[PDB]
RNA sequence: UUAUGUAUUUACUGACCU
RNA sequence: CGCUUCUCGGCCUUUUGGCUAAGAUCAAGUGUAGUAUCUGUUCAUCAGUUUAAUAUCUGA
C-alpha cells in the first residue's frame, strides 16, 4: 500500500566510459556509466586493481557522456547529456569528494525524445566547443571559454538544425586553433518517405557531413558534404594540427576508411575476418570500440570487431596527407561497450554482459612478428586478409571488476541450510553466462591452515619492535599451554623463546620498543631480550582475571575491580600506581585504546561489571581513578572495545545479545548509542585492521565486522561459521589478515573483497540461461540455457567436420591435410574467443540439473537444432503418485524478426532419481510456442500463447483438459494462488482467471485497464499481484474487494473483462526489472518485495508499518527534491513518474542521499523537519537494517 | 454537478479548477478522484466558444501530467479517425498537446496494430521475450 | 499572454540572456500568466535581447525591474523548455487605446 | 416541433486595459 | 313544497392611518477580445459541388 524503494547492490553494468585528468593531478582516472548511475573509477597503478572512489545516482539516464579538456587547462570536465533536456558539465571536486555542477542548459523538453538533442556529443579536441545532438532534426553548439576567474563559461547554443535528417553518429574533427568542426554520418529521407517505389529508399546512402562553427561569424555552417558508398556506423578522431593528419576514420561493416576533406584519396581498408572461423553464412563486421592512443612519439587505435578481437590501427603517413592506413590483430578481449586505454600503459575494457577487466599493456607497438597488413596492398577477392586468433600476448589480465549484469532470473532460497538466505542468480549473456551465488557476508579466504588440538581460548598477535611486518610470534593459550609459535614456516609448538615466560599464559603485547608485556596467573612479564620479569601481583591472594593492555599503558584487574595500573618508564622498566579503588566486585570486561601522540597517559578507560552496568573512567593524573560519566544497559556485556575509524572514538560494548555503537569524544562524552542485535551466544569485540585503518570483528552465532567505509558504518557479516575469537595478522605470507580460532583448527584468513556487499559465486553455463526452478527434495537447481544465433554443439562438430571435408577437397594435390586436422582437434575457449553465431533463425538450448552447493552439472540434456527452450517448471502430479516431472517447453523455427514460429513443443521428463539424472519420458506439440508453465492442484497449466490449456500426464503424451480462447495477444507469465490463476498478457496485463472444480471452465472475471508490457509477476495477497514491465515500471494491481469470484460462462465492459482491477502503485526504477520476489532477507527483519533489474542493480520495495513514518520519510524526500536537485537536472518526481504517474512509493535512494550533503544542508532540512541531522540519520538507517542490508 | 450543470460559463470555471487541482495533487496517488472528473471534462471537448475551449484543453493538458499519459492516450484512441472532420480535428489537437507533452511515455501506450497486405506495423522488438 | 489571444511568442532558442519584467507585471508568469509559485527563470534569445532591447519587459515591452519567472505549473509542464517566450507583436490593444 | 439567415437588445466570459 | 326577514359559518380591496410646499429633494461611464440568449425574421426531379450523413449551384 504504502511502499518505500531501496538499492541494496547498485547497478554494475557499463554502458559509457571516459578517462582523463579529472582529480587535476597527473594520474588519469575513469568515469563509468552505470546508466543511472554515474561513477569515478581510480585505476591504482602499482597495485593494478580498481578502486571506486564515488558513486553518485543521476537519476537519469545518461544518453551521452564525454569529458573535454579545456585549452590550456589542467583538468578535464565531465559532461553529460541525458534524457532532461540539459546540457550539464561536472567538475570532479577531490577535496568534498563530489562533483561540482558547473553549468546546466535547457534546450528542449525531456525525456528520451527524437526530436530534441542529448543521444550523441561531440566536443571539440582543443576544448572550445561543444555539439549536443538527437538522432533526427536538429543539433548544437555551445562555445565554450573560461574568464578571468579561470572560470568556465557558455555561450548561448548555436543552431545546426537541418529538416528530415538521421545521424547515426557525430564526432570532433580535431583542427589545430582553426574554426572547430564536428564530423557526422547522416542521411536525408523525404525522397525515402515520398516514393511508394521502394527503390529510392534503397539507394539512399549515408552523407558525412562536416559543421564548421565560424567564431568570427558567430554561427554553424555545413562546410562539406559527401557520400558514403557503404553504411559506415561510427566515426574516431584523428589527432592533428601538429601531431598527426587531422581527419576522420570511418568504420563500417568490413570496411575501415580514412576520407579527409580536401585532397586526401579515401583509403579503404577492408577488415580482417578470421581464417576460418564457423560464423559467416553472409554476415559481416562491424566495429565497436575505438579507443584511440596519443603515446607522444605517435598514435594508434584499440579498435574492436564485434567478436572481442582488438586491433592496432596505425596511420602512417609520408606526406602531410594520408597515404595508407594498416592494422593488425592486437589481441582478443570479451566484447566491450567501451574502451579507455590508458597513459601508464593500461587497458580498461567495460564488458556490456558480465565482468569488466582491467589489462595492463606488455607489449604496446607489437611490431615484431605479426602477419600484418595494410590497405593499399593490391589484394583481391574480398577481404582475403586473414588471421589465426590465438590467446594472449600483448595484455596481461590484472583486475576482474565484478558485475551482475545481466540478472536474468533470480531466486531468494537458503537451499545451503545457513541462517540467512541466499540470492541463486542467472547472469550473463552467451558462452561468459553463469550462475552466481550471493551471501550477505564478506570474502573469507584462507591462506595456511593448522590443527590446535585441545580446546583453545585465545591467541594474540606481537611482534618484535613497532617498526616490523613480520609479526615474529602468534600466541594460543586454553588454560596451561603458552604455544607462542613461530609465525613463518614450520609453524609448530615452540621451545622457550627469546620472549617466552611461563605455560599457563593469559594475554601479551608490545609495551615498549621490544619490551613485551605477558600476563598469566602470577601475571606480569617485561621480555624485551633478557626476560626481566617482575611478577607482583599479590594483594595477598588473588592473581587472575580480566587483562587490560594497550600499547604505551596498562590497566589490570584482580577480583575486585578498579585497580593497578602496572605502568612502565620511558627510559627504564616498569611500576605501578598505589592508589587503587577495589571496587566491589562487579566485572566481566574492561577496554580501552591508545592514541598515535601522547608524551602521557593518553588514553580512555572503559569497564563493563556484572551488574546491569559499564562504566568510562578518565585515569589522567589529575582526576585519577575517578568515574567521568555514567550507562544504562539491559543484560551484561561480556566484551568492550574503543576505537577510531575515520580519516567520535566509537564505543562498541556488545552485550550477550546486542551490540552498540556510540559516540564518546574526549573531554565532553555524548554518547548517543546506535544500536544493532548480534542461538545469542555472547558477543566478542576484537579490534584488527584492514586496508589501512582498523575496525571491531565483533563475534557470536556468525560473525561481524564493522568497519567504516568512507565514514559509512558497514556493519557486515562474514561468510564463514562461528569462530568464537579473533585477533590480527601479519607476514609476508599474507600481508594483513585475521587468526581468529577458539576451535580445534588454526586459520590464517584475508578480507579480500572489502567495499562491496554481496559474495560473489560463479557457475558457468554455456548460453544464456532463461530460468530456472528448484527441485525443493533434495535441493538441485533445473535450468534451460537458450540462445538465438547459436550452434548446438552437434552441428559445431558438424560444421567443423565440414570445414575439414572442404579444406581436404579444395585442391589437395600439390596439400595440407595437416591444416584440417590441426583445425579439427585445435577447440578455442569460446568463453574467450567469443561464440559462433548461426545466421539468423538457429537456437542453440541444452537443459542442466546443477548442484547449488558445488555447482556441477549433475546433468545435462542437449536439444535440437532450431527446437529452443523457453519455459520450464517441476512439478508433482495427481493422477499418479509421488514421482516428479519436468516440464520443458521447446519451440521450433521461431524466426524472431518478423514473428514467425512453425508451432512448439513440450517435453516431459520425469528426474530420477533423487534428482541427479533426467529421463525422457514424451514429447507433445503444440501448435505455438508454450512459453509458461505452471503446476496447479496436481495439473499443469500451459500458456499455448493466446491461449491458456489446462494438461495431464497420458503415456503417450500430454493431454489437454480445459482450454480458454480469450485471453488477448501473448501469454508469458501464468501464476496461481490456489483456484486463482494470474495469466500474464505480453501486452496489456494481468488476467484474472477461475478454474473450477465442478467444471473444467477456465473464466476470465478481472483485468486491468492499463496496457503494461509485462516481463514478470508476483503474488503477495490473495487478492494483490505485483508486476513489472520492459520499460522499467513497477506496477501492484490490487482487486476491488467486491470481485465476486463466481461468473458462469457477451460484451464485457471496455472490449475486456467486467470487474475492472485497479492499481495501487506504480512506479518507475529505469531498468527492466526481471524478477520480483517477496522474502525476508534477514531473521528477525521483515518481508520485502525484492527486485532484481536487467542492469545488474538489486533492490527492495519496502511497507511503512504507520503513518508517521509513511509521512516522515514523505517530508524528507519532498524536502531532498527542493534542497538536493539530481545531476542531470532530470526532475526526479518526473523521473520516477516516466512512464505512469507515480503513486505511494518513497523513492529512499533519493532519502538516503541526506548523508551525503553538507551540513550546513543536513541542518536546514533537519530542522525543518524538526529533528537533528544524527537522528534523521539513525531514522532512515532504521528502515535498512530493519527489512534488510 | 458544475460539469453537470447546462451553462457553459459553470463548465469552463470547473475546468479551470480541474486544471489547478490536477498540477496540485500530482504524485500523491489522487489518480482516482481525477479520473473521475475526466469523465465530465471529456464530453465539453465540442464545444466552440473560444473560452471554454481554452478552459478544457488546458484541462486536459493539466491532467496529462496527473493521471497520466495512457489513460490520456486511451482517451483520445477511436476518435483521431472518426469520420466526421468537426471530430477528428479537435481529437488530432488533443492528441498533438500529449504529443508535445510527453512523446517518450506514450511509447508503452500504444495500441498494437496488426499489419494489413504491404506493410509491417506490429512493433516486434517489444513482443518477443527472454 | 492567454487573455489576447492574437499575442504571438517569440519561440527561437533559448539562450543565456534572462528575461526581465516590468514594474507594471511584477509578479506576473509568463505563460499560465498568474502571481504565485514561481520556480524557473526566463531565457530569452539573443534576437529578442540585443542592444536597445536588453533589460526590457518580457511582455509589456517597458523598462524592466525584476526578473521574470514561470510557475510552478508552467515548470511542471515543461512550459519552459519550448523557445524563449518574448512577447513579439504588439496587437489591437495599447494601440486603439493609444489612439483613443 | 428541433433549425436557418439576420435586424436586435439583454446577460456573461478573459485577475483584458491608462 | 314555496316566499320574505333575522342570526351563526364556508369568504373574493383592507398598506403603517391624518395634514402641509405632489412635504422636500436625488438618480453620470469608458475602451478591447470573445460567447450565450430573447425579440424581429423567413424558409420542383435530376446530375455533379459539398457534408459524418444532411442542406447552394446547375439541369427539364
Ligand atoms: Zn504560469
Ligand atoms: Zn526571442
Ligand atoms: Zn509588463
Amino acid at each position: 500500500m504504502f511502499l518505500y524503494n531501496l538499492t541494496l547492490q547498485r547497478a554494475t553494468g557499463i554502458s559509457f566510459a571516459i578517462h582523463g585528468n579529472f582529480s587535476g593531478t597527473k594520474q588519469q582516472e575513469i568515469v563509468v556509466s552505470r546508466g543511472k548511475i554515474l561513477e569515478l573509477l581510480r585505476p591504482d597503478p602499482n597495485t593494478g586493481k580498481v578502486h571506486t572512489l564515488l558513486t553518485v545516482e543521476v537519476f537519469g539516464v545518461i544518453r551521452s557522456l564525454m569529458a573535454f579538456r579545456l585549452t590550456g587547462g589542467t583538468k578535464d570536465y565531465i559532461v553529460v547529456g541525458s534524457d532532461s533536456g540539459r546540457i550539464v558539465i561536472l567538475e570532479y571536486q577531490p577535496s568534498k569528494n563530489m562533483f561540482e555542477k558547473i553549468h546546466q542548459e535547457t534546450f528542449g523538453k525531456s525525456g528520451c525524445r527524437r526530436i530534441v538533442p542529448g543521444q550523441f556529443l561531440a566536443v571539440d579536441p582543443k576544448g572550445r566547443a561543444v555539439m549536443i545532438s538527437a538522432i533526427e532534426k536538429q543539433k548544437l553548439v555551445y562555445i565554450l571559454n573560461r574568464d578571468a576567474a579561470a572560470r568556465l563559461t557558455i555561450s548561448s547554443p548555436l543552431e545546426a538544425h537541418k529538416a528530415n535528417t538521421l545521424v547515426y553518429h557525430v564526432v570532433g574533427v580535431d583542427v589545430g586553433f582553426e574554426n572547430p568542426m564536428f564530423a557526422c554520418l547522416e542521411m536525408d529521407y523525404e525522397e525515402a518517405d515520398n516514393d511508394p517505389t521502394g527503390e529510392a529508399a534503397a539507394n539512399t546512402q549515408q552523407t558525412l557531413t562536416f559543421y564548421e562553427l565560424d567564431l568570427g561569424l558567430n554561427h554553424v555552417v555545413r562546410k562539406y558534404s559527401e557520400p558514403l558508398e557503404e553504411h559506415g556506423n561510427f566515426l574516431i578522431t584523428v589527432p592533428g594540427g601538429s601531431d598527426g593528419p587531422s581527419g576522420v576514420l570511418i568504420c563500417s561493416e568490413n570496411y575501415i576508411t580514412y576520407k579527409n576533406f580536401g585532397d586526401q584519396p579515401d583509403i579503404r581498408c577492408p577488415i580482417p575476418r578470421r581464417r576460418n572461423d564457423l560464423d559467416d553464412p553472409e554476415r559481416g563486421m562491424i566495429f565497436v570500440c575505438s579507443a584511440t592512443h596519443k603515446t607522444k612519439s605517435m598514435f594508434f587505435f584499440l579498435a574492436q570487431t564485434e567478436q572481442g578481437d582488438i586491433f592496432k590501427i596505425t596511420l602512417e603517413t609520408d606526406e602531410d596527407m594520408v597515404t595508407e592506413i594498416r592494422l593488425k590483430y592486437f589481441d582478443t578481449v570479451p566484447v566491450a561497450a567501451a574502451m579507455c586505454v590508458l597513459k601508464t600503459g593500461f587497458l580498461f575494457v567495460a564488458s556490456e554482459f558480465g565482468n569488466h577487466y582491467l589489462y595492463q599493456i606488455a607489449h604496446l607497438g607489437d611490431d615484431d612478428e605479426e602477419p600484418e597488413f595494410s590497405s593499399a596492398m593490391p589484394l583481391e577477392e574480398g577481404d582475403t586478409f586473414f588471421f589465426q586468433p590465438r590467446p594472449l600476448k600483448n595484455l596481461v589480465l590484472v583486475d576482474e571488476l565484478d558485475s551482475l549484469s545481466p540478472i536474468l532470473f533470480c531466486q531468494i532460497a537458503d537451499l545451503a541450510n545457513e541462517d540467512t538466505p541466499q540470492l541463486y542468480v542467472a547472469c550473463g549473456r552467451g558462452p561468459r553466462s553463469s550462475l552466481r551465488v550471493l551471501r550477505h557476508g564478506l570474502e573469507v579466504s584462507e591462506m595456511a591452515v593448522s590443527e590446535l588440538p585441545g580446546n583453545p581460548n585465545a591467541v594474540w598477535t606481537v611482534r618484535r619492535h613497532i617498526e616490523d611486518e613480520f609479526d615474529a610470534y602468534i600466541i594460543v593459550s586454553f588454560v596451561n599451554a603458552t604455544l607462542v609459535l613461530s609465525i613463518g614456516e614450520t609453524v609448530e609448538e615452540v621451545t622457550d623463546s627469546g620472549f617466552l615466560g611461563t605455560t599457563p599464559t593469559l594475554s601479551c603485547s608490545l609495551l615498549g620498543d621490544d619490551a613485551l608485556v605477558q600476563v598469566y596467573p602470577d601475571g606480569i612479564r617485561h621480555i624485551r631480550a633478557d626476560k626481566r620479569v617482575n611478577e607482583w601481583k599479590t594483594p595477598g591472594k588473588k592473581t587472575i582475571v580480566k587483562c587490560a593492555v594497550n600499547q604505551r599503558q596498562v590497566v589490570i584487574a584482580l577480583t575486585g575491580g578498579e585497580l593497578v595500573y602496572f605502568e612502565m618508564d620511558p627510559s627504564g622498566q616498569l611500576n605501578e600506581y598505589t592508589e587503587r579503588k577495589e571496587m566491589s566486585a562487579d566485572v566481566v570486561c574492561m577496554s580501552l585504546a591508545n592514541v598515535p601522540p601522547g608524551e602521557q597517559r593518553s588514553r580512555f578507560l572503559a569497564v563493563g561489571l556484572v551488574d546491569n552496568t559499564v562504566r568510562i573512567i578518565s585515569l589522567d593524573p589529575s582526576d585519577c581513578l575517578q568515574p567521568l560519566s555514567m550507562q544504562a544497559l539491559p543484560a551484561q556485556p561480556e566484551s568492550l572495545c574503543i576505537v577510531e575509524m575515520g580519516g567520535f572514538l566509537y564505543l562498541n560494548i556488545g552485550l550477550q545479545n546486542g551490540v552498540l555503537l556510540r559516540t564518546v569524544l574526549d573531554p565532553v562524552t555524548g554518547d548517543l548509542s546506535d544500536t544493532r542485535t548480534r542461538g545469542s551466544r555472547p558477543v566478542k569485540l576484537f579490534r584488527v585492521r584492514m586496508q589501512g585503518q582498523e575496525a571491531v570483528l565483533a563475534m557470536s552465532s556468525r560473525s561481524w565486522l564493522s568497519y567504516s567505509y568512507q565514514s559509512r558504518f558497514h556493519l557486515t557479516p562474514l561468510s564463514y561459521e562461528t569462530l568464537e575469537f579473533a585477533s590480527g595478522f601479519a607476514s609476508e605470507q599474507c600481508p594483513e589478515g585475521i587468526v581468529a580460532i577458539s576451535t580445534n583448527t588454526l586459520r590464517i584468513l584475508a578480507l579480500e573483497k572489502l567495499g562491496a556487499v554481496f559474495n560473489q559465486v560463479a557457475f558457468p553455463l554455456q548460453y544464456t540461461p532463461r530460468k530456472f526452478v528448484i527441485h525443493p527434495e533434495s535441493n538441485n537447481l533445473i535450468i534451460i540455457e537458450t540462445d538465438h544465433n547459436a550452434y548446438t554443439e552437434a552441428t559445431k562438430a558438424q560444421r567443423k567436420q565440414q570445414m575439414a571435408e572442404e579444406m581436404v577437397e579444395a585442391a589437395g594435390e600439390d596439400l595440407a591435410a595437416e591444416m584440417a586436422a590441426a583445425f579439427l582437434n585445435e577447440n578455442l575457449p569460446e568463453s574467450i574467443f567469443g561464440a559462433p553465431k548461426a545466421g539468423n533463425g538457429q537456437w542453440a538450448s541444452v537443459i542442466r540439473v546443477m548442484n547449488p552447493i558445488q555447482g556441477n552439472t549433475l546433468d545435462l540434456v542437449q536439444l535440437e537444432q532450431n527446437e529452443a527452450a523457453f519455459s520450464v517448471a517441476v512439478c508433482r502430479f495427481s493422477n499418479t503418485g509421488e514421482d516428479w516431472y519436468v516440464l520443458v517447453g521447446v519451440a521450433k523455427d521461431l524466426i524472431l524478426n518478423p514473428r514467425s514460429v512453425a508451432g512448439g513443443f513440450v517435453y516431459t521428463y520425469k528426474l530420477v532419481n533423487n534428482g541427479e539424472k533426467l529421463e525422457f519420458l514424451h514429447k507433445t506439440p503444440v501448435e505455438e510456442v508454450p512459453a509458461a508453465i505452471a503446476p496447479f492442484q496436481g495439473r499443469v497449466l500451459i500458456g499455448v500463447g493466446k491461449l491458456l490449456r489446462v494438461y495431464d500426464l497420458g503415456k503417450k503424451k500430454l493431454l489437454r483438459k480445459c482450454e480458454n480462447k480469450h485471453i488477448a495477444n501473448y501469454i508469458s507469465g501464468i501464476q496461481t494462488i490456489g483456484h486463482r490463476v494470474i495469466v500474464s498478457d505480453v501486452q496489456e496485463s494481468f488476467i484474472w482467471v477461475r478454474y473450477k472444480r465442478n467444471e473444467n471452465q477456465l473464466i476470465i472475471f478481472a483485468d486491468d485497464t492499463y496496457p503494461r508490457w509485462v516481463t514478470t509477476a508476483s503474488l503477495l495477497d490473495y487478492d494483490t499481484v505485483a508486476g513489472a514491465d520492459k520499460f522499467g515500471n513497477i506496477c501492484v494491481v490490487r482487486l476491488p474487494p467486491n470481485t465476486n469470484d463466481e461468473v458462469d460462462e457477451d460484451r464485457g465492459l471496455l472490449n475486456g473483462a467486467s470487474q475492472k482491477a485497479e492499481v495501487i502503485m506504480n512506479y518507475h526504477v529505469g531498468e527492466t526489472v526481471l524478477s520480483l520476489q517477496k522474502t525476508t532477507l534477514i531473521p528477525g527483519g521483515s518481508e520485502s518485495l525484492v527486485y532484481t533489474t536487467l542492469s545488474g542493480g538489486i533492490g527492495i520495495l519496502v511497507p511503512f508499518t504507520s503513518h508517521e513514518d509513511h509521512d516522515f520519510f514523505q517530508h524528507v524526500e519532498m524536502h531532498l527534491r527542493s534542497e538536493h536537485p539530481p545531476l542531470c537536472g532530470r526532475d526526479h518526481l518526473s523521473f520516477r513518474s516516466y512512464y505512469f504517474p507515480v503513486k505511494n512509493v518513497i523513492d529512499g535512494d533519493l532519502c538516503e542521499q541526506f548523508n551525503s550533503m553538507e551540513p550546513n544542508k543536513q541542518k536546514n532540512v533537519s530542522e525543518e523537519l524538526d529533528r537533528t541531522p544524527p537522528e534523521v540519520s539513525k531514522k532512515l538507517e532504521d528502515i535498512r537494517t530493519r527489512y534488510a542490508f | 454537478d458544475a460539469l453537470m450543470d447546462r451553462d457553459l460559463v459553470h463548465r469552463q470555471t470547473a475546468s479551470a479548477v480541474v486544471q489547478h487541482m490536477s498540477l496540485g495533487v500530482y504524485g500523491f496517488g489522487c489518480e482516482d478522484s481525477l479520473n473521475h472528473l475526466l469523465n465530465y471534462v471529456w464530453p465539453n471537448v465540442f464545444e466552440t466558444s473560444p473560452h471554454v475551449i481554452q478552459a478544457v484543453m488546458g484541462a486536459l493538458e493539466g491532467l496529462r501530467v496527473a493521471i497520466g499519459p495512457c489513460r490520456m492516450l486511451q482517451y483520445c484512441l477511436q476518435g483521431l479517425f472518426h469520420p466526421a472532420r468537426k471530430v477528428r480535428d479537435v481529437y488530432w489537437k488533443i492528441y498533438n498537446s500529449i504529443y508535445i507533452g510527453s512523446q517518450d511515455a506514450l511509447i508503452a501506450h500504444y495500441p498494437r496494430i496488426y499489419n494489413d497486405d504491404k506493410n509491417t506495423y506490429i512493433r516486434y522488438e517489444l513482443d518477443y521475450i527472454l | 499572454a492567454k487573455h489576447h489571444p492574437d499575442l504571438i511568442f517569440c519561440r527561437k532558442q533559448a539562450g543565456v540572456a534572462i528575461g526581465r519584467l516590468c514594474e507594471k507585471c511584477d509578479g506576473k508568469c509568463v505563460i499560465c500568466d498568474s502571481y504565485v509559485r514561481p520556480c524557473t527563470l526566463v531565457r530569452i534569445c539573443d534576437e529578442c535581447n540585443y542592444g536597445s532591447y536588453q533589460g526590457r519587459c518580457v511582455i509589456c515591452g517597458g523598462p524592466g525591474v525584476s526578473d521574470a519567472y514561470y510557475c510552478k505549473e508552467c515548470t511542471i509542464q515543461e512550459k519552459d523548455r519550448d523557445g524563449c517566450p518574448k512577447i513579439v507583436n504588439l496587437g489591437s490593444s495599447k494601440t486603439d487605446l493609444f489612439y483613443e
